[PDB]
DNA sequence: ATCGGATGTATATATCTGACACGTGCCTGGAGACTAGGGAGTAATCCCCTTGGCGGTTAAAACGCGGGGGACAGCGCGTACGTGCGTTTAAGCGGTGCTAGAGCTGTCTACGACCAATTGAGCGGCCTCGGCACCGGGATTCTCGA
DNA sequence: TCGAGAATCCCGGTGCCGAGGCCGCTCAATTGGTCGTAGACAGCTCTAGCACCGCTTAAACGCACGTACGCGCTGTCCCCCGCGTTTTAACCGCCAAGGGGATTACTCCCTAGTCTCCAGGCACGTGTCAGATATATACATCCGAT
């Protein structure tokens, strides 16, 4: 048994960007499988950056360079800032 | 000895614990590093807020609260860089984006 | 006369161990010691060691009968030279001072060759395009009754060109080009040749060029050099050029190397000038001198102007991708685009200033037009020479300019309407290394030499354009440099390589 | 099973439903020949899919196809669906 | 009486601004599932797995039709003939 | 007079050979640089390889062959033999490229 | 005189000649070519090229080279779905 | 004992300890079975065997005694099945198959 | 610099097919990325197959469905019994 | 050029049902030591790249002209589509019933990971001589203007 | 509609350079053994899938009627092709010197993995109530003849 989802994190999101709406059920199955989506192909061009690149390890530059492998213009930018806000947050705490 | 969740330790919501498990499990490389999970956390977190926005939006502009596959089908394809993004992607339930050809119209 | 004869002579139908061997004993007649090379090959080549261990006083003293015009002293010695070097089967260069007369002397040499030994070719001339007519000239000229042709065209004329006078068998002599013969390369690689004669040996001084490849593949016994100067840069250059001589006796580079290495320099010379002594000649422009007063040198050590100075360390500090940027500084900024701030674009006098050089360049210009001389800039960036166009333009002073992509009717109309009867062109911009040797401007007597080059012979073969026969007052050199640059580096590797170019061949004129 | 097997079930995509989808697709006046080539082309996609999800039914031991299997098998060919799990 | 026309520009109005399904269910569930026995013989087929099989491939028609009309419209017709589809699936890459 | 073949058995010589040799159609230096042009727009000082020019040409090449062919499918699909912008629009607007 | 600047150069997309547009063409098998279609072809190319360059540019940075390798535009035409064989 | 390799056990050509190797270190399972790169060298094999015969019959039908790849465009694109694998990958320096259209025929 | 690639594979197999014809270089690098290219697809496919189903190892029978899925009918069926002949072969020596 | 129909589009009101808050078990994510090996750093070293310019050959590309056939428009006509209206059909739906077969749980054993030793396969370096590219010239074939 | 007439196919002579043997060495397959843990198999259970059945009503089918649209035809310009000068720029060969950019050896430290415990984050299962359907009536609005 025992399955796992996003759903709980989409809706903490959802309620901080739109804190008056709500979501239906296949909509939350389509988030889920979007996010499942877009995190199986960031991961499977990072491990194949580190594949060429005789890396053993995956690691945040990797991330980021997948990143801005995917994602199209304005959206690679954005993300990228998220991203290296978020770790850098991180590491210093 | 306080259990500080580094989901929490980032400022993120989605969970960094969950990614870093899913990296080490999912068969994509030997080693993994520490900051790898947050960056994509980071990014995950990013793009379903983008999405989410503009599905909340769309949903108000029809006058409903809960969004529906319908909404974030209109936010996917009414913008440019998500529809590139999910180019080949079918959205189930979801529909069509209202488009005519001109030489069909009366004159 | 007979062309079967020829026919049979010319065409190839299939280790000369007797020429080889007397040109060994005819070494070592000399100081055993230039027979080290000999010893090594053999010692390295197991072919030839088995050799060593085996142990006409033609003066010809008049000008040649056959041959009008009679002879100028001084060359009939060279052809004595030719000759001897011919009746002791090895090979030779000829490297006189580009204008003491060689293809007379050669031709004259032929013509022995024919009229004496009765060989009536087969003989290969190669020279670069501009002076390929000449050739002709000169070989219809003295010694009429001889048959050549030369040798160019589109595709199909020299195929039916080659087809009916060179395996028709029809010449005595053929001259071509350096890009013929590398084209026509298969008829002329089965002609069983007499000689291979090169003028302005300079192009074959890597040995890896195409042309010097395509050389050793030739069939011929003996093979002849004519130069204006051996040695640009290096030793190796005259090794290439011993190995196109004499490939037996020179075969290995690193004897060449490691054994002169640059007193120990005394003790290497006292061995140097004896080794090549009898393979090549230089003359002295002041044997017959009677003219060309020696030029006049001089040198501007200019300073640098503000934004000169900024730029130049901009880019000693860090779109650019070389060292030759800091040459491009100080030569003149608007070089780069960055300077000259607009863009509304004057031809005011924001220039002068601006850049250093040019000031000590408007002074120069001042105090000879005021007097009555004309000038023949000679800097080394086409694009640079641009700017001192839009500058004699302020000035508004009379060009005439030969770039490197000057097409060969402006070329000539050019050089002929500023060397016409007096004219009103003040400066003439040219880029150095740029129009051949034919070039005859001989009425400006300033030389300005705004950028140097990384070899000096360039420089020479600039100030030869007006140092040649002509010009009888005298000549100015103005080589500018900026102090404290990049350039004080590169003039003193240019002052080094002449340093040994005069040790290596300028003690040998002076026996010469 | 034993469902009486049976033959000519193309024909229940009918005139009225391809009518339906050109209308969705924007699609004013239809030709009359046109109901013959969308079955085919209707009938070759359907092949391609199911053949590659019995290949997954099958290489799991199971008898049973799964949503998943549909969706690996348009996944793999490229017509990657959501909602349906992932 | 409308006029040739206006009811179908009509009906395109409508069914752009739905989203259910456009084929009949029974229909389309003996369809798949008599292929189906062509790899192997008494499958069973999840309820989700003939939705999902039905959902994908009115997808895949709807979006060529949506190119048909536009290699019609080219020719300069507004009535999409079989060359129109097979002209498109051509293009698209699949024949 | 000079006979003069009639408009339209030139075109299909040339294709007969073109469609039956192997060698690169543009020219070398104008694609290499082109290459760098465009590729100075996303990083300054950067260099290529001569072979990596050669696959991108040869790449490209096979992309606008590829391109030129459903080009000409539109065409005779309207009727006519002159391709024309159009053509070149309606082929990447379907194939999904636009 | 104004003029050390010296060109403009049609900068470089024509430099993809007519003449090589219309060999493309014939080897794409077309007989006759409007007039427009060199055009066309020109932003197409600058298009394709575009998108070529600035992943193999990616590919390169991050491997933090400073040269672009044929196996880099190999990887980007893969991952753009354009399997090239022929260059390792 | 005396050595004896896996490729030879097999029958095959194709190196079997080398895609048994490329196999482990390719981040593709934890764990890989035994029979997993006889059953892959195998295929391979067989496919290198199928597209050089198609290969070889055109060089021949060509005249010359060399496979160049040209043939090997021209072999791919002859077959259907061969042709369907490889839809889109492009052959360096192999050209097109060709191809006139028949309305562009003289009458 | 040792660098592997199925050089001699490809020209034993060519060697016994059409035993007497070359090979030239190009021809041979175009062929070693086409069986780079077939065992990074099957590859890949297998490895997606086992974490399906929720296995560890990939297994022959793995592999099998990896090139029933990507070749073609008739292709497809020679090279399963190529590969099913092989593994018997070596499982009986 | 306006009425008359037919089809939206609001706005009210009633009924559901499925988001959503809340508690409950548990399992996984976190905390804390230890360690080893991956990758960062240093430094040879060497080989291809850069900048600016020169010289020459030789096809291609550019350009201009006539003129031929094709694109585009307009006209006509005669089917084949669309739109309505009865009539029949079968999908949709609610409901019952049964059982095959997903999905978990336990044991255990065969089989893959890991290691040390050992030895041939395969790779790089190197030499050579046939295959194929190319070049006349001769004959043959398709175009085309009578 | 047949004799130009040019383009192509096809023969030999080069020649030259790349494929293809051959050898040394080195390092990754192979052998033999240890051993721990996936997976193989059985059994259980209980869920979902298949199988019907009766009833309603909405979609399908068939047939009619009449336009408007697809296609064929006729002209007619005009713009693209074929061909003959004419210029131009790709493409080799060169010079000159760097240096910097990639690429092996070699050391070492710090950051991952690997462990052992253990408590809260998260998922499951529950109980709501309010955002969605789902009628109804009435007003607005195109569309089509007049
Ligand atoms: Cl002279």
């Amino acid at each position: 048994t025992r399955k796992e989802s996003y759903a709980i994190y989409v809706y903490k999101v959802l309620k901080q960007v739109h804190p008056d709406t709500g979501i239906s059920s296949k909509a939350m199955s389509i988030m889920n499988s979007f996010v499942n989506d877009v995190f199986e192909r960031i991961a499977g061009e990072a491990s194949r950056l580190a594949h060429y690149n005789k890396r053993s390890t995956i690691t945040s530059r990797e991330i980021q360079t997948a990143v801005r492998l995917l994602l199209p213009g304005e959206l690679a930018k954005h993300a990228v800032s998220e991203g290296t806000k978020a770790v850098t947050k991180y590491t210093s705490a | 000895a306080k259990a500080k969740t580094r989901s929490s330790r980032a400022g993120l919501q989605f969970p960094v614990g969950r990614v870093h498990r899913l990296l080490r499990k999912g068969n994509y490389a030997e080693r993994v590093g520490a900051g790898a999970p947050v960056y994509l956390a980071a990014v995950l977190e990013y793009l379903t807020a983008e999405i989410l926005e503009l599905a909340g939006n769309a949903a108000r502009d029809n006058k409903k609260t809960r969004i529906i596959p319908r909404h974030l089908q209109l936010a996917v394809r009414n913008d440019e860089e998500l529809n590139k993004l999910l180019g080949r992607v079918t959205i189930a339930q979801g529909g069509v984006l209202p488009n005519i050809q001109s030489v069909l119209l009366p004159k | 006369h007979d062309p079967e004869s020829n026919k049979k002579r010319y065409l190839l139908k299939d280790f000369d161990l007797e020429g080889t061997t007397k040109r060994f004993e005819h070494l070592l007649s000399l100081s055993g010691l230039f027979k080290h090379f000999i010893e090594s090959k053999a010692a390295k080549d197991p072919k030839f060691r088995q050799v060593l261990d085996v142990l006409i006083e033609f003066q010809f003293r008049e000008s040649p009968a056959y041959v009008n015009g009679q002879l100028r002293p001084y060359q009939i010695q060279g052809v004595n030279w030719l000759v001897s070097l011919h009746k002791n089967k090895i090979a030779g260069i000829l490297a006189d001072e580009m204008g003491l007369g060689k293809t007379l002397q050669t031709i004259s040499f032929l013509g022995y060759l024919r009229y004496i030994e009765k060989i009536p070719g087969p003989f290969l001339v190669i020279a670069p395009k501009s002076t390929l007519n000449n050739w002709l000239r000169e070989i219809n000229r003295w010694t009429p009754d001889v048959n050549a042709f030369i040798l160019q065209g589109d595709k199909e004329e020299r195929a039916e060109l080659i087809q009916k006078k060179l395996l028709g068998c029809d010449f005595d002599v053929v001259i071509a080009s350096y890009e013929i013969i590398i084209r026509e390369k298969s008829p002329l690689k089965k002609i069983n040749w007499e000689y291979i004669i090169i003028d302005e040996a300079h192009r074959i001084k890597n040995e890896e060029s195409m042309l010097s490849q395509v050389l050793r593949e030739f069939t011929s016994r003996n093979r002849l050099l004519i130069t204006g100067t051996p040695l640009q840069n290096n030793l190796h250059e005259l090794w290439a050029l011993l190995n196109f001589l004499l490939p037996d006796i020179f075969s290995d580079a690193q004897d060449f190397d490691d054994w002169f290495s640059s007193e120990d320099q005394d003790k290497i010379v006292k061995q140097l000038h004896t080794v090549l002594q009898p393979f090549l000649l230089r003359r002295i422009k002041s044997d017959v001198e009677t003219s060309l007063l020696p030029k006049k040198e001089l040198n501007l050590y200019v300073g640098m102007s503000s934004m000169q100075k900024k730029w130049y360390k901009k880019i000693l500090e860090k779109l650019l991708n070389i060292m030759m940027q800091l040459r491009k500084c100080c030569n003149h900024p608007y070089l780069f685009d960055g300077a000259e701030p607009g863009p509304p674009y004057t031809t005011d006098e924001h220039l002068v200033y601006n850049a250093a050089k040019l000031q000590v360049l408007d002074k120069l210009l001042k105090k000879l037009k005021e007097e009555g001389s004309r000038v023949l800039i000679f800097s080394q960036m086409s694009r640079l020479l641009d700017i001192l166009e839009d500058y004699c333009y302020f000035r508004n002073y009379e060009y005439c300019r030969i770039d490197g992509s000057t097409a060969h009717e402006d070329r000539i109309q050019a050089i002929d309407d500023y060397n016409a009867p007096d004219s009103k062109k003040f400066v003439f911009l040219l880029t150095t290394r740029a129009g051949g040797l034919g070039i005859n401007l001989t009425s400006a007597d300033v030389v300005v030499l705004y950028d140097s080059d990384w070899n000096p012979q360039a420089d020479l073969q600039a100030m030869d354009r007006a140092h040649r026969i002509g010009q009888k007052k005298q000549v100015k050199v103005f080589r500018l440099v900026t102090d404290n640059s990049v350039e004080e580096k590169i003039l003193e590797r240019a002052t080094q390589k002449l340093r040994l170019d005069q040790l290596v061949i300028q003690q040998n004129r002076t026996s010469l | 099973r034993h469902r009486k097997v049976l033959r000519d079930n193309i024909q229940g995509i009918t005139k009225p439903a391809i009518r339906r989808l050109a209308r969705r697709g924007g699609v004013k006046r239809i030709s009359g020949l046109i109901y013959e080539e969308t079955r085919g082309v209707l009938k070759v996609f359907l092949e391609n899919v199911i053949r590659d999800a019995v290949t997954y039914t099958e290489h799991a031991k199971r008898k049973t196809v799964t949503a998943m299997d549909v969706v690996y098998a348009l996944k793999r060919q490229g017509r990657t669906l959501y909602g349906f799990g992932g | 009486r409308y006029r040739p026309g206006t009811v179908a520009l009509r009906e395109i109005r409508r069914y752009q601004k739905s989203t259910e399904l456009l084929i009949r269910k029974l229909p389309f569930q003996r369809l798949v599932r008599e292929i189906a026995q062509d790899f192997k013989t008494d499958l069973r087929f999840q309820s989700s797995a003939v939705m999902a099989l039905q959902e994908a491939s009115e997808a895949y028609l709807v979006a060529l039709f949506e190119d048909t009309n536009l290699c019609a419209i080219h020719a300069k017709r507004v009535t999409i003939m079989p060359k129109d589809i097979q002209l498109a699936r051509r293009i698209r890459g699949e024949r």
